[PDB]
């Protein structure tokens, strides 16, 4: 039940391809 | 850019074809409108007469 530091706790604490596909073609 | 426009020129004969199918019933709804003034108008050639 000893307290801890508080620098301690701050411490541990497919849409791609639809569009390509149709850069390709126009 | 060739194979764009060209996309878009078949989008742009596309938008053509939705042109006229609008302006094609514009002069139908016209007429109705006029018509409703026809027939206000051929009762002033009796009202005026008499």
């Amino acid at each position: 039940s000893l307290p801890i530091e508080d620098n301690y706790i701050r411490e541990v604490v497919s849409k791609l391809m639809e569009c390509v596909n149709d850069a390709v073609q126009t | 850019l060739g194979k764009v426009s060209d996309k878009s020129r078949e989008i742009s004969e596309k938008y053509i074809e939705e042109s006229q199918a609008i302006i094609q019933e514009l002069v139908k709804l016209t007429m109705e409108k006029l018509e409703s003034k026809f027939t206000k108008l051929c009762d002033l050639e009796t009202q005026l007469e008499m």
